[PDB]
RNA sequence: CGCCCGGCCGCUCAAAAGACCUGAACCCGGCCGGCGCCGGCCCGCCGGCCCCGUCUCGAAACACGGACCGAGGAGCCA
RNA sequence: GUGGGCCCCUCCUGGUAAGCAGGACGGGCGAGGCGGGACGAUCCGGACGCCGGGCCAGGGUGCGCCGCCGGGGCCGGAA
RNA sequence: GGCCCCGGGGGCGAAGGCGGCGCGCAGGCCCCGCCGGACCGGCCUCUGGUGCAGAUCUCGGCAGCAGUAGCGCUACUCCGC
RNA sequence: ACCCCCCCCUCCGGCCCCGCCGCCCGCGCCCCAGCCCCGUGCCCCCUGCCCGAGGCGGCCCCCGCCCGGGAGGACCACCC
């Protein structure tokens, strides 16, 4: 399953986890709330996340995603605290920035996140038995991620 | 705009194409000349050079006045190459002068579809 | 390398006849068939819709099947075929079929050349 | 590409609304003043009932949703003129916003030409007997806060106005002596020529 | 093989073809651009345009069938 | 293939009547594009290959919306 | 079933796929670039289980809805942890 | 004139003044009669077509949350 970023004459660090038990929409709205910081930052802001000190935004999938006071600065009234998709994010951050300094001695100072990318994979398939004699489906939405971290956008 | 800079004008307006409430003919624009109140009065307008200026590039089409619309000075006209629809409302130029502008003031069907039996040559 | 001079080139319409509601459903294809419903609008022909095909738009007889250039059309696959068609021939100019390699479009345009006959996909695959 | 400004004492109301939506559909900027001071033909009660017959009109289950009905002549005039505009379009929605509508005439006005449309005033359209009212007093009996201040303003600023012409004249009396510069007499006779 | 603590680099091979030939549509994620058909004009203006199929004197109908997409699907034979 | 028709104009029959039901010469819609009658299968014109120019039927010519002036008068529905 | 002038086109790249021009009133045809990796046809004569939008069509995949509706039997807590 | 419209009263896009503090744009002023109409039955008619700064009229900009209580409260918001 290969990478989306092909961007070429640019030095990054890539990581990538496939079939990621955890919710998609609430991994993409995590990746995308973390998208264009300092690395420092973003790894600040994961831990603020899981002790409820910040907010993960959400654009894109909101419906009967409530309305909070942490969000009144970033464009929207609608956030949550996903912190089983904090706890991916961070595990394959950690793995980029890793890579990174270990392919060229560049430091955590000027290392930002430049690309991600979630994609929807196959799910775990159980049942559910409803009245009347009917059985319906009780599937899950794992995910693909990847996280490209790398020098300043301009 | 280099070419007629210089040159004097008669106002104009780009008010319609030739329509009915059913149909619309984009091949002749209706134009309203100043001082013009009569159709016996478009005898003097008729047949000349006007042009409009396209906002975008900021040049001009060239074209000329073609026949009266109704009893009250309107005139229909045919430019180098048919209007777009943004354009209305805007001034047209009716100049005092000649200026020789070529064939670049005559619409396209008569440029090419002409029938002077015109040969393709290939040299 | 050139045609003799021909009258000009009309085309009555320049885009294509598209089938009636092809653009909603995507199961639906542009290609044209003819209407044939009992209340279908575009059967009626009522203003604002598509024009349908009829043989009042075909070509005129002596400019029919000319390309842009002023040829007309043979495809050809051999050297045996090109000599056969373009023996004494001053209207059509020639063009290799797709299928044809390398090696051979060599001496197919080597032998087309000396001949004096126009190729229209003379530079394909270098 | 100058405006046209139009001064609606005089006037009626359809006639002077016709003539201003031809003219904004030429792409022609338009102000009119004094709109209190239009007429409308007819018994001053037959235009009241019929203004509040008009108002009966609204949405039955939200009157935020319904018809509005303006109160002031400044916009009696513009709904008018709307009336006979395209507006739902984007070029009837430029000739809307090429217009200004004014109770009055204010300062960012005072000092422009006017004008009048005589084939619209009604002491040349109505018959002497016909019965005639002004906009002003059916907006003053529909609800329009504001005549008297109006009127207030409107004596004020014609006093000042009557002062201001009296210097006028004598500025023109040293304008007019310039029938000395012959660079203007040498073609004073070329105009003669051609009139 | 090397490096971090599953990932990255690279290794076999013509090629990953890496759990597998090719790999369409419907539907979706990231970057970039912009905000229905016909016609004129280079392009966002102006003009025209009810939902098909069907039974029916008569269908846009508050008559019935039809979320979407692929593949199959009905006058042949004695 | 069809053997459920329907409407208009004139002429009729039953019924208080009906956008009701039943008959007659001619025409139309059905199975007839286009313009007009704001809007309508049938009314007023005109009945059809793809284009360029001209003339114009029916209806109309304050603004929406293509198109005008002159002259002489006047100023839904029953008893 | 034949022909395709020293014996039809093909790893010097077949069929198919994705975009683009050209020809035809049209059904459709032809070419180019990229993918793919082994077969394919134009003309004459012959044969048919021979062309889809619909059938509350069949089988398969799958969207919005939506991070939505929803998760009897009294009860757990501190420390090791 | 119990009728109708306005006030009081409820909501209220937009706008205005004042605090801390730059840009742009345009160039045109009698009034009042019409069976006195006071000497009419005109002007303008070039917004670039060669026009282009003061005064007088316009335009743009200009201002934090988290956090905890509450007289406030589904969540938010609101008042401190
Ligand atoms: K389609
Ligand atoms: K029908
Ligand atoms: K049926
Ligand atoms: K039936
Ligand atoms: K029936
Ligand atoms: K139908
Ligand atoms: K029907
Ligand atoms: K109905
Ligand atoms: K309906
Ligand atoms: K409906
Ligand atoms: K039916
Ligand atoms: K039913
Ligand atoms: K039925
Ligand atoms: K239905
Ligand atoms: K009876
Ligand atoms: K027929
Ligand atoms: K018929
Ligand atoms: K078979
Ligand atoms: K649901
Ligand atoms: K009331
Ligand atoms: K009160
Ligand atoms: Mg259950
Ligand atoms: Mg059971
Ligand atoms: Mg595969
Ligand atoms: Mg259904
Ligand atoms: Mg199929
Ligand atoms: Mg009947
Ligand atoms: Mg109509
Ligand atoms: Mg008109
Ligand atoms: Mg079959
Ligand atoms: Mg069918």
């Amino acid at each position: 399953v290969k990478y989306a970023f092909k961007s070429d004459n640019l030095l990054v660090g890539k990581s990538r986890r496939d079939g990621v038990k955890a919710s998609f929409k609430n991994t993409y709205s995590t990746c995308r709330a973390i998208k264009g910081m300092g690395v420092k930052r973003a790894f600040a802001y994961l831990d603020n996340v899981l002790n409820h000190k910040e907010i993960v935004p959400f654009f894109k999938f909101y419906k009967g995603v409530g309305r909070h006071s942490q969000a009144r600065g970033s464009g929207t009234d609608k956030g949550r605290w996903p912190e089983k998709s904090v706890v991916v994010v961070k595990d394959i951050l950690k793995q980029a920035v890793s890579n990174a300094k270990h392919a060229h001695k560049k430091e955590e100072d000027e290392l930002y996140v430049i690309s991600y990318c979630v994609n929807r994979a196959r799910g775990r398939r159980r049942r559910t038995f409803r009245a009347h004699g009917r059985i319906s489906k009780y599937e899950s939405q794992p995910c693909h991620v990847e996280l490209i971290v790398g020098p300043k956008p301009l | 705009m280099e070419e007629i800079k210089g040159k004097t004008f008669l106002p104009a307006i780009f008010v319609g194409y030739q329509r009915s409430r059913a149909k619309q003919r984009e091949n002749v624009a209706l134009v309203k000349v100043s001082g013009i109140y009569t159709r016996a009065e478009t005898d003097k307008v008729l047949g000349r050079l006007i042009a409009i200026i396209h906002s975008k590039s900021g040049k001009p089409i060239f074209g000329k006045i073609c026949r009266p619309h109704g009893n009250s000075g309107m005139v229909r006209a045919r430019f180098y190459t048919n209007l777009p629809g943004q354009l209305m409302g805007h001034k047209v130029r009716v100049f005092y002068d000649n200026i020789d502008v070529g064939d670049r003031a005559t619409p396209k069907y008569e440029r090419l579809y002409g029938n002077p039996n015109a040969t393709v040559t290939y040299e | 390398i050139h045609p003799l001079p021909h009258k000009i080139i009309i085309k009555k319409r320049k885009n294509k006849f598209i089938r009636f509601q092809s653009e909603r459903f995507v199961r639906v294809k542009p290609s044209w068939r003819k209407p044939r419903g009992i209340d279908s609008p575009m059967r009626h022909q009522y203003r604002g819709q598509r024009p349908m095909v009829s043989i009042g738009y075909g070509s005129d007889k002596e400019t029919r099947f000319m390309l842009p250039c002023g040829f007309f059309k043979h495809r050809i696959s051999t050297v045996h075929e090109l000599k056969t068609l373009f023996m004494n021939n001053k209207t059509h100019a020639a063009q290799i079929a797709h299928g044809v390699s390398a090696r051979s479009r060599k001496q197919i345009l080597e032998e087309a050349k000396k001949m004096g006959v126009r190729v229209l996909n003379a530079d394909a695959k270098l | 590409m100058s405006r046209i400004v139009i001064d609606c004492k005089g006037h009626i109301l359809g006639r002077l609304s016709a003539i201003v939506a031809k003219e904004l559909l030429h792409g022609h900027e338009v102000a009119l003043v004094r709109c209190e001071k239009a007429i409308i033909s007819g018994a001053f009660r037959d235009v009241k009932a019929h203004y509040l017959k008009k108002m009966h009109k609204r949405t039955n289950f939200n009157h935020l949703r319904g018809p509005f009905h303006f109160r002031a002549p400044a916009e009696i005039v513009r709904r008018t003129i709307r009336g006979m505009i395209p507006y739902k379009t984007v070029r009837g929605s430029d000739a809307m916003s090429r217009l200004r509508v004014y109770d009055g005439i204010p300062p960012c006005c005072a000092r422009y030409k006017r004008v009048v449309c005589p084939s619209a005033m009604a002491y040349l359209c109505l018959r002497p007997e016909r019965r005639r009212c002004e906009v002003g007093r059916v907006a003053h009996e529909i609800g329009w806060q504001h005549a008297a201040d109006v009127e207030r303003y409107e004596k004020r600023r014609l006093e000042e106005c009557d002062k201001w012409y009296q210097d006028k004249i004598q500025i023109d009396k040293k304008i007019a002596e310039a029938a000395e510069k012959d660079a203007e007499l040498q073609r004073i006779n070329a105009e003669l020529a051609k009139y």
